[PDB]
């Protein structure tokens, strides 16, 4: 579970990034 | 007089160990590859 909210913070954090 | 040898089983709890935990680390593998990627476009 820790790995999967790493990897969705990640994603949400590459969203950030891209706008 | 006279002599025996033996013989052995393995544990049937044992079954496939050779994969029951494989599967699951190279299950978080691929998580870990899919992290990796993932850095690899924040960094970029």
């Amino acid at each position: 579970s820790r790995t999967a909210e790493l990897q969705a913070e990640i994603d949400d954090t590459v969203g950030i990034m891209r706008d | 007089g006279q002599q025996i040898f033996s013989q052995a089983l393995l544990n049937a709890n044992r079954r496939g160990e050779a994969k029951t935990a494989l599967a699951e680390v190279q299950a978080r593998h691929q998580e870990l590859l899919k992290l990796e990627k993932s850095m690899a476009e924040l960094t970029q």
